[PDB]
């Protein structure tokens, strides 16, 4: 469970994974739901996922060591029917997992590399998903995309447009 | 074969393992309450003293309310996203009012059986056990229908007001608890001693049941926003309080009550 | 200087002139009720018989409830677009329950003052007058807050459910009316006759006020959708029923009550 | 009170009127609110007005003597805050008044030339306005526009796009 294990892996007969495609400069889409970007369900305990419209918010310019707030406003769909997935976009490998709140703000799975600096919640009143980027890190400039899962195959059919936050030294 | 995960073999429980560590306790409560209800129903065959036969229906309704509390604690972990949204704000109040009104009925029977008077009939003790719960079943079947039909549903309210309404709905059973505590405290001036152990049983039970409440409701209102324990420590602490209140009722009340009303 | 138009010298009342033809009646009711309350308060100075001095607080609360009914009928014509949406579903139920519970209190006093018993004290008659209204004030202050805070507010509800909730809220005062009617009917078997005229007074008043209800609630539920009389004959018929119920209370009951409890 | 009285009129010191300007092929916009298109508030008992987005619905092709239902959906504004007006568009004179439901469906001022064939209502739940054009008339082909009044001067700031219903023999 270090970095990217896969899309081959000698642990296939313990879960089920999916496949994804992504046009350049755009949010990715699933290819097919359900021993040999990509996606891989795992059982590490620590959140194991590695690689009708949704819009994200945030435009602050804060120096490192400060605080910023991210958002994901969406409508046209049942907010209390699936699970959202904050995902960060980095050049090269691509997408990486961030906090993945589900149901009604009852599953706060902060990511391994951000656990303690990102707080997630699900507000089903205004149908919005937020993110608190306090204690900003210089080596954390990325695009945090907003998605909503299908659940059974961990496929994210619904996607946002991300937000290019450029916190750096 | 019911777990607490995201969906269909997904990520397991976070924060704490407040799953089977409450499901098994609820199952044990169901089994022990079923056996205890069977024994307490068979108790009606052998009892010959009508002085304590009057409280038998009230204890039976207390057992039924505790069984309902355990069964609700079974359905109090899947969180507020299924069709189990209505039950969590109606059955909880209804069964808590039922249990604490049975406690008030037993307290009133002790008051009128310790100072030289005569115990109320089966009709009267049953009527006073259900009457204090009538207001709560009215209040709960008002709240639940008013929200699921007229206003915005449970599954679209913010958690900051989705557990404040729990206090707002349970103020009445809080008053019922306070009345029970005051009555069994006022039972102190009593000449007869054969029923004073029941009064001290009520005093201990309601002291414990006001202590479990003086923090947990206060915790949900105050500390969880400060402890960053919401809405992850929102539902599990409610289920913990529910299952330990059901167990303290079944254990620290019904077992000693069966001990002083023993089988010969 | 208040009219019923669109806004600020706009189109006047449509369908019917159910404006001043109810405002003037409400003003007359307010004035006559103020004078009657002053006379009924001065009535306490000169009465020496304690047999009828017990019902004086209950009649006083009936007068206060009728004054509230007239004042609400004043604010029951501006329709549900101002901040008067909450009052139309709280004050109406509260004051109807207050009046009909005062009627039930007088009926119980007649029951226990005709068949050889002794009239209840001021405390008991006032307590039974307010106890039946306690459930309704609870139900109404639950409904109003649950709507204006949690669910969708009043001014965004469809009229098909915006006046069905009137029936849903007033089922309790309907039961209060039915209990009053049954008690005043059961008062028939009574040896004493000096209070049986009060019993027949209550019987006539409740018969008139159950006839006033067997149609108007039925009208709003059934006929207005078929008569194409909604929501134009939705609010004016409610205000008409309110003001004529206030008048039948003040004239068919309080005037004869002051006639047989006359001033000498 | 026949056809168009005005913008001169020998009743000026008994009410207040307004003025309008209309780009061709577009809904009109008021110019200035508050003895000498235009507008003229009057006191005839019958509805005396003569001359953030709103959309209308209806596309049926019903034979004369039949029935059809019109609609006007709107959002982005407080529905239960002012009055709204159905208005019909005819070539030549221009706009003519139709039913003018207000508050919460408690004031039905149906037009003089249509009273008995048009039923209006205001629904504040889904924020929609409807119209029942039952008993269709051949000589009633027009564009029924949806507006929302200001009240104190009967100015209609908000406007819709109409509906080209072409019922004819």
């Amino acid at each position: 469970f270090a970095s990217s294990e896969l899309c081959q892996g000698d642990s296939l007969r313990s879960y089920y994974a999916s496949w994804y495609q992504q046009k350049p400069g755009q949010a990715p889409v699933l290819v097919i739901y359900g021993n040999t970007y990509c996606n891989s369900r795992d059982s590490s305990g620590n959140p194991p996922v590695v690689f009708v419209q949704l819009v994200e918010s945030g435009g602050g310019l804060v120096h490192p060591g400060g605080s910023l707030r991210l958002s994901c406003a969406a409508s046209g769909f049942t907010f209390r029917s699936h699970s959202m997935n904050w995902v960060r976009q980095a050049p090269g490998k691509g997408l990486e997992w961030v906090s993945s709140i589900s149901s009604d703000s009852t599953y706060t799975y902060y990511a391994d590399s951000v656990k303690g600096r990102f707080t997630i919640s699900r507000d089903n009143a205004k149908n919005s998903l937020y993110l608190q980027m306090n204690s900003l890190r210089a080596e954390d400039t990325a695009v945090y995309y907003c998605a909503r899962s299908g659940g059974q195959w961990k496929y994210y059919d619904y996607w946002g447009q991300g937000t290019l936050v450029t916190v750096s030294s | 074969c019911i777990e607490s995960t995201g969906d269909y073999f997904l990520l397991c429980d976070a924060e704490g393992p407040w799953g089977i560590i409450l499901e098994s306790l609820a199952i044990l409560g169901i089994v022990v309450t079923i056996l205890l209800l069977l024994a307490f129903l068979f108790l009606m065959r052998k009892i010959q003293d009508c002085s304590q036969w009057n409280v038998l229906p009230t204890q039976l309704l207390f057992l039924l309310s505790v069984l309902g509390l355990f069964g609700l604690a079974f359905a109090f972990i899947i969180e507020l996203n299924q069709q189990t949204a209505p039950v969590r704000y109606f059955l909880f109040g209804v069964l808590f009012a039922l249990c604490f009104s049975c406690l008030l009925a037993h307290a009133s029977n002790l008051v009128k059986l310790v100072r030289g008077c005569v115990s109320f009939s089966w009709t009267t003790i049953l009527c006073i056990a259900i009457g204090c719960s009538l207001l709560q079943i009215i209040i709960a079947t008002e709240y639940v229908t008013l929200i699921m039909t007229r206003g915005m549903m449970f599954v679209n309210m913010t958690p900051c007001q989705l557990n404040v309404d729990f206090v707002v709905l349970l103020v009445y059973v809080l008053f019922l608890m306070a009345l029970t505590f005051f009555v069994s405290k006022a039972t102190f001036c009593g000449p007869c001693e054969n029923w004073k152990q029941h009064g001290r049983l009520i005093f201990i039970t309601v002291l414990f049941s006001i202590i479990i409440w003086v923090v947990w409701i206060s915790m949900l209102l105050r500390g969880n926003p400060q402890f960053q324990r919401q809405p992850q420590w929102d539902d599990p602490v409610v289920c913990i309080a529910l299952v330990t209140n059901a167990w303290v009722f079944l254990l620290l009340y019904i077992v000693p009550e069966l001990c002083i009303l023993y089988r010969s």
